[PDB]
């Protein structure tokens, strides 16, 4: 039994918010069966939106009055969330969950969660540069920058490649466009031998870049 | 660690709340666990632990909903299309008012209320002059004539 | 709403000791208290349910007490793998949350390789130079970069970024990212980025020349 959320990573302030979690493994239909949703402002912690039965009847945070629907869609195993007239306020890792026992909780399973982010800025693609070993263990990488919105990732030769590997937070840039690295530390007398590529998909710009990395 | 219909509180096997009731408090080692029964526009379908129950269904009037069973302390109502308005899905779950058949057009099938009307180009040597649901292709009586005009 | 306030908010602890977090409601909320564990980037996962029911899955180091107004959430040995954010949440009421204990873990003084790396030559085409220096696997987390162009010490031109505590060597990384033009780029040739950190007994300076 899997959840997960899909919907839009950015979003402009009074619009409206729309969610959509869909169920794997087993089936909302079953008697007990409750959809949630959770949230979490960056860094900061959590916020219960509301809670549905699979009849439909549904309960919400008294805090969102208003502004808040959530719906069940027996047929397609998925449940649903609008946020109307959202505002800055509302950007947060959004996640659908099952509340077990009732309404309120206990919530299990959860599902990975997507960012909302609210925010007039258009979105926007990275430039990938290769982060170049010079000279034990050598260090390479590639510098993701200059994107919006969060989030971006990055693996390293498809997946093959996870110990050593470090991808820091993004940090936000004057020019209101984010910017990390991926780095990996790898033995030095693999440089010229292994092939380094790190991939990194930025999805709401549409783009998937690999790039090499080669001793300069 | 437990039986069915029964949960675990502070290593107590504890019973669930029959269906048409809520949990108004656990059990103790000493007292049973707690249940009283739904209101009249509310249900619970399943033994629980749940302290606030399911809202029946609203058969909105506005969205071409008519009550078709009436809910029960364990049941939820279920609605249907009123006379006038078909269902969107094969799973009836909202309401869509018949569409009418514009001019030059004739009516096929007339709309069930699960399925909508269905809407024929009118052949020539035929018309319709209006907008309905429900009248068809006429013939050019004997005295030109168009797809919309006698 | 029924307030949950988790004591302490923050702590440091080393490998194999014992930690206890409490979760103080503001009104009785029987046994209906859950606890979750969050890992960075990661939904919460449940290891509580009912105050003191463990889930199933969970390792048994994790145990769950209290009732009415008072619960305590126990790791009665704490491993690396164990650094994340636990939330204690009610379920007597409309859901309500605590506001997290961020559990690190203390573990030995440990120096970072430090690496450096040039602008690409795709990225000069581009007008703009980043230039990058990595603190690699280095405890604790306090550390200071410095940034020098032909021996002029930078100011406000540079941003820096933290890995969160790693699950299994309880080690810190850390990106330095040093922003100018490629015209003040050219106009210098010694870049250099000074590292100090505890576990250093003088900085330590990784540098290039453009070439």
């Amino acid at each position: 039994l899997q959840l997960q959320e899909s919907g839009p990573g950015l979003l402009k302030p009074s619009e409206t918010l729309s969610l959509t979690c869909t169920v794997s493994g087993g089936s909302i239909s079953s008697p007990g069966y409750y959809g949630g949703w959770i949230r979490q402002p960056p860094g900061k912690g959590l916020e219960w939106i509301g809670s549905i039965y699979k009849s439909g009847s549904t309960y919400h945070n008294p805090s969102l009055k208003s502004r808040v629907t959530i719906s069940v869609d027996t047929s397609k195993n998925q449940f649903s969330l609008k946020l109307s007239s959202v505002t800055a306020a509302d950007t947060a890792v959004y996640y659908c969950t099952r509340p077990v026992v009732r309404y309120f909780g206990w919530f299990d399973p959860w599902g990975q969660g997507t960012l909302v982010t609210v925010s007039s800025a258009s979105t926007k693609g990275p430039s990938v540069f290769p982060l170049a070993p010079s000279s034990g263990t050598a260090a390479l990488g590639c510098l993701v920058k200059d994107y919006f919105p969060e989030p971006v990732t990055v693996s390293w030769n498809s997946g093959a490649l996870t110990s050593g590997v470090h991808t820091f937070p993004a940090v936000l840039q004057s020019s209101g466009l984010y910017s990390l690295s991926s780095v990996v530390t790898v033995p030095s007398s693999s440089l010229g031998t292994q092939t380094y590529i790190c991939n990194v998909n930025h999805k709401p710009s549409n783009t998937k870049v690999d790039k090499k990395v080669e001793p300069k | 660690a437990c039986r069915e219909k029964q949960y675990l509180i502070n290593s107590q096997c504890c019973s669930l709340c029959q269906p048409g009731q809520k949990l108004v408090s656990d059990c103790t080692e000493f007292t049973e666990t707690e249940c009283l029964p739904c209101g009249e526009s509310e249900f619970l379908d399943t033994w629980n632990r749940e302290t606030h129950c399911h809202q029946h269904k609203y058969c909105d009037p506005n969205l071409g909903l008519r009550v078709q069973q009436k809910g029960t302390s364990e049941t939820d109502t279920i609605c249907t299309c009123e006379e006038g308005w078909h269902c969107t899905s094969e799973a009836c779950e909202s309401c869509v008012l018949h569409r009418s058949c514009s001019p030059g057009f004739g009516v096929k099938q007339i709309a069930t209320g699960v399925s909508d009307t269905i809407c024929e180009p009118c052949p020539v040597g035929f018309f319709s002059n209006v907008s309905s649901a429900f009248e068809k292709c006429h013939p050019w009586t004997s005295c030109a004539g168009t797809n919309k005009t006698d | 709403a029924i307030q949950l306030t988790q004591s302490p908010s923050s702590l440091s602890a080393s490998v194999g000791d014992r930690v206890t977090i409490t979760c103080r409601a503001s009104q009785g909320i029987s046994s209906a208290l859950a606890w979750y564990q969050q890992k960075p980037g990661k939904a919460p996962k449940l290891l509580i349910y009912d105050a003191s029911n463990l889930e199933s899955g969970v390792p048994s180091r994790f145990s769950g007490s209290g009732s009415g107004t008072d619960f305590t959430l126990t790791i009665s040995s704490l491993q690396p793998e164990d650094f994340a954010t636990y939330y204690c949440q009610q379920f007597n009421s409309y859901p309500t949350f605590g506001q997290g204990t961020k559990v690190e873990i203390k573990r030995t003084v440990a120096a970072p390789s430090v690496f450096i790396f040039p602008p690409s030559d795709e990225q000069l085409k581009s007008g703009t130079a980043s230039v990058v220096c990595l603190l690699n696997n280095f405890y604790p987390r306090e550390a200071k970069v410095q940034w020098k162009v032909d021996n002029a010490l930078q100011s406000g031109n540079s941003q820096e970024s933290v890995t969160e505590q790693d699950s299994k060597d309880s080690t810190y990384s850390l990106s330095s990212t040093l922003t100018l033009s490629k015209a003040d780029y050219e106009k210098h040739k010694v870049y250099a980025c000074e590292v100090t950190h505890q576990g250093l007994s003088s900085p330590v300076t990784k540098s290039f020349n453009r070439g």
